[PDB]
RNA sequence: UUGCCGUUGCUAUGGC
């Protein structure tokens, strides 16, 4: 019903924080709602993290327009100010993608969070 | 520097001693001659210096202790 | 007049003031070497006048204040000395502040009536940028970039002083001259927290490469390093003894350290909103652990990204109780901003009612040493006091302070006056942003200044 | 937005402004 | 327990 | 005769070497994880098939027995340790369906390669022969180390490296001289 | 009280 939607509970936005902020240490995040977008184009996305409190929030309604366009899944956080946290910059981020790659270290929880996520959607 | 560390003491009156464990840190160092070692051992527990014996040291792989 | 005499006529003199002063006298030495015992032995929260405290916001000049540090002289027992560097020092108190635009400030504090007053500064700039570009070379006098923490030797002699720029100078606390500069040597290595060992020269430096870094001041030399912890180690305390206790971060594990024996005590606290609401029959998961002081000898309390204070003992490794939301949750986002609709009930509802609410996060967190009281402090807008239980297994909310406006970035308490008789003044640094970033949005009312309060103690 | 105003619209234009007068 | 000492 | 001191062979020659299957997937597994010779492939073969048979000898045992709980568990326990065993999976069908390839991504060398602090597999084990990497306090040399998920989380340079810290090398330092003279 | 700019007393809080 909202245009947060959908929305993940105090419980998964823990796990969800956590692969970005290894991302941001392997340089598999990229920040920030352009590059987010970017990346969908090429199709280089295994999902993509969103903050629901975002100034306002129609802003960053496009990119679950890419995604599910693309077939890919993603969610949105409670608060920007935590995400930008976990992402490693000292700003808030609204919006976030984690790149494709078989090849990272942290490939595993990836994909337990991308089976969440899906079950989520 | 060179920190120097005793534990496991044990008071052994009956040979009329201390005994115990050297761990000696030596960053950026090879190692740590016995001599030294008495040395700082001697001012360490107020002892002479001659009433101080050292030995079986083992540098760790890779050094540093 | 040999030395023995001079101890004998020191400690003569010393049992006369005791003498004038006043089984007393016999209590009063025994609590001399109250800190040698590794207990709390200040019990005074309940004597505390929180409501008459003389509250007083001190501006400063830089933007976003990071850290404060303050330094009380102590008489020495053992050698009856005032730890004041020098004769002109004696009984001055002294707090060092930087912040994000490089520069160091010493303010005077010692008359509580009256407020702190510059002395002397310096400052930092692109003049310091390392040309060689290798790490060991980072031996520059000044920083070149932002300023996170500063500690103070408890000698008064120094004044030690860190950041992102991967370095730790140590400056002439007179003069603020800097004498040596300690490179890090880690890429990234950045400094987090700094705290020195209580009347003694060792210094504990927590970085951002998730290691403890501990140097000997006198010395100019680094002496051991610490892994362990699973991310940046955001905060570190001390106290006399060497069991300096850290908190990572996101890791969520709070960590005390055995540097004599090598060994280490991991302390998790592993809450869960489902369990707890359950048991009811709003909570949010802790996500970070960003303050930390140790109380007592087995006993210290840490701070949450969740609003969850928490107070631990060193025999258990899960926290012995817990103060849910301490700072309140942080208010509702306007519906004129959240939607560019019109109508309002669309608006309204993109605020999801409850469920996009946060809680304020401790930014601050320090506890007076061995005693019953500590403070807690955020953006609220408000400094907390608490008091410890006498059995040491709860703590309630002992006042507030609201004079203090923006981010605590770093709180400090100074004593002066008689045993009997202490009046006490809390030095608590303010910001307009949080310490490590940018994140926070805009406080309204916040400033980037010193925040003082003097509390007295009567009953 | 199904119903969209101008109340963004507004402020934003602002933030270009302050920018054109700092450049 | 035992003493600690640190130089040069 | 002194007691012999027991000692074992690491690995074990397969039943038919030349098979052409068996060689195409011994060039993929080297070539992936960059192995020395076909050696290692066997030693880490021969432990997978030690222990999938103490899972399926495990499994044979009827359900509740005091040995199929204990050792059960213990192997369980040991395999999730190891990295090589999802949390998630903690049970003796999906043992048996481990491969060897899991157990070579848990090498060290892989990790190296993978945190990014090399850029392949080759490169990686460069590093790790000339003592540029520290696991925790310690330097290790040996490739095929077995990392454990506390271990992977404190992979890092050591201090005493040249890319840890510590002071350029010969080469560098030589030839700085001689731009310097 | 403050890098700057004000208000409010004779001290206390508003803006970048």
């Amino acid at each position: 019903n909202p245009k947060a939607f959908p929305l993940a509970d105090a419980a998964l936005t823990q796990q969800i924080l956590d692969v970005v902020q290894q991302a941001a240490n392997l340089r598999q995040l990229k920040k920030g709602a352009n590059e987010a977008t970017k990346t969908l184009n090429r199709g280089i996305s295994e999902f993509i993290i969103m903050a629901a409190d975002c100034e306002p929030i129609e802003i960053l309604l496009h990119l679950p327009l890419l995604c599910e366009d693309k077939n890919v899944p993603y969610v949105f956080v409670p608060s920007r100010v935590a995400l930008g946290r976990a992402c490693g910059v000292s700003r808030p981020v609204i919006a976030a993608s984690i790149t494709t790659n078989d090849a990272s270290a942290i490939k595993t929880q990836i994909y337990a969070v991308k089976d969440k996520i899906e079950t989520l959607l | 520097a060179v920190t120097i560390r005793t534990r496991k003491v044990i008071s052994n009156p009956l040979l009329a001693r201390k005994q115990f464990v050297v761990d000696v840190l030596h960053p950026n160092r090879a190692n740590v001659s016995k001599d030294e070692l008495r040395e700082k051992l001697a001012e360490v527990y107020k002892a002479e210096k001659d009433a101080v014996s050292v030995f079986g040291f083992r540098t760790q792989f890779g050094g540093g202790k | 007049e040999n030395p023995a005499d001079k101890r004998r006529r020191l400690a003569k003199q010393y049992l006369e003031n005791l003498k004038s002063e006043a089984d007393i006298i016999a209590s009063r030495l025994k609590e001399d070497v109250a800190e040698q015992q590794g207990r709390v032995f200040r019990y005074f929260g309940d004597k505390l006048l929180i409501s008459e405290a003389k509250q007083s916001f001190t501006r400063v000049g830089e933007n976003n204040l990071t850290c404060i540090s303050c330094f009380q002289p102590v008489l020495n027992k053992y050698t009856f000395e005032e730890s004041s560097n020098g004769d002109k020092n004696k009984g001055r108190l002294f707090a060092y502040t930087v912040s994000k635009d490089l520069q160091l400030t010493k303010y005077d504090i010692t008359d509580f009536s009256k407020r702190p007053k510059k002395l002397k500064y310096a400052k930092g700039g692109a003049k310091y940028i390392p040309t060689s570009k290798h790490e060991y070379e980072n031996t520059t006098e000044g920083h070149y970039d932002e300023i996170l923490t500063v500690a103070a030797s408890p000698d008064g002699k120094y004044v030690v002083t860190g950041g992102r720029d991967r370095k730790l100078i140590v400056w002439s606390t007179e003069s603020l001259s800097p004498v040596k500069v300690i490179p890090t040597k880690d890429r990234r290595g950045e400094v987090l927290s700094l705290a020195f060992r209580k009347n003694s020269d060792q210094l504990y430096a927590s970085c951002a490469d998730f290691k403890i870094r501990t140097y000997s001041i006198n010395q100019f030399s680094q002496l051991e390093i610490l892994y362990g912890h699973h991310d940046i180690v955001e905060d570190i305390s001390a106290l006399a003894m060497e069991r300096c206790v850290t908190v990572g971060a996101r890791d969520r594990t709070a960590m005390l350290w055995k540097i004599p024996d090598e060994t280490r005590l991991t302390f998790r606290g592993g809450d869960e909103p489902q369990k707890l609401l359950r048991r009811w029959m709003l909570f949010f998961c802790e996500g970070s652990i960003d303050v930390v002081s140790m109380v007592d000898d087995f006993h210290f309390i840490t701070g949450s990204d969740n609003g969850n204070i928490c107070l631990w003992s060193l025999a258990k490794k899960k926290p012995i109780f817990t103060e849910r939301i301490a700072h309140g949750i942080l208010p509702e986002p306007s519906f004129n901003d959240i939607s560019g609709e019109t109508d309002e009930e669309l608006r309204k509802r993109q605020l999801q009612g409850k469920k996009l609410l946060q809680p304020f996060w401790i930014t601050s967190l320090y506890a007076i040493p061995y005693s019953n009281v500590f403070i807690s402090g955020s953006w609220s807008g408000s400094l907390k006091v608490w008091k410890i239980s006498d059995n040491l297994r709860s703590f309630e909310l002992l006042g507030e302070l609201s004079g203090a406006k923006g981010v605590v970035t770093k709180i400090q308490v100074v004593e002066s006056g008689k045993h009997g008789k202490e009046k006490f003044r809390i030095l608590a640094s303010i910001a307009k942003e949080h310490r490590l970033g940018r994140w926070i949005a805009n406080v309204s009312g916040a400033r980037n200044g010193i925040y003082s309060a003097v509390i007295d103690q009567t009953g | 937005s199904e119903e969209p105003s101008n109340v963004f619209g507004s402020v934003l234009k602002k933030q270009v402004e302050q920018r054109l007068e700092f450049y | 327990k035992g003493k600690n000492l640190s130089f040069k | 005769p002194r007691a012999p001191r027991t000692y074992s062979k690491t690995y074990s020659t397969p039943k038919r070497p030349y098979e052409s299957s068996r060689l195409d997937a011994e060039l993929k597994l080297a070539g992936e994880f960059g192995l020395k010779n076909k050696k290692e492939i066997y030693r880490i073969s021969f432990q997978l098939s030690k222990i999938r048979r103490a899972a399926r000898d495990l499994l044979t045992r009827d359900e509740k027995d005091p040995k199929r709980l204990f050792e059960g568990n213990a192997l369980i326990r040991r395999l999730v340790r190891v990295g090589v065993l999802s949390e998630d999976k903690k049970k003796l069908d999906y043992v048996l369906a481990l491969k060897v390839e899991d157990f070579l991504e848990r090498r060290l060398q892989t990790q190296v390669y993978k945190l990014g602090l090399a850029k392949s597999v080759h490169h990686a084990r460069v590093l790790i022969t000339q003592r540029h990497i520290a696991v925790g306090k310690q330097i290790v040399n040996i490739p095929s180390f077995m990392v454990r998920l506390d271990s992977e989380k404190h992979i890092d340079f050591a201090p005493t490296s040249p890319f840890g810290g510590a002071r350029p090398g010969r080469v560098a330092r030589r030839n700085a001289a001689r731009k310097a003279e």
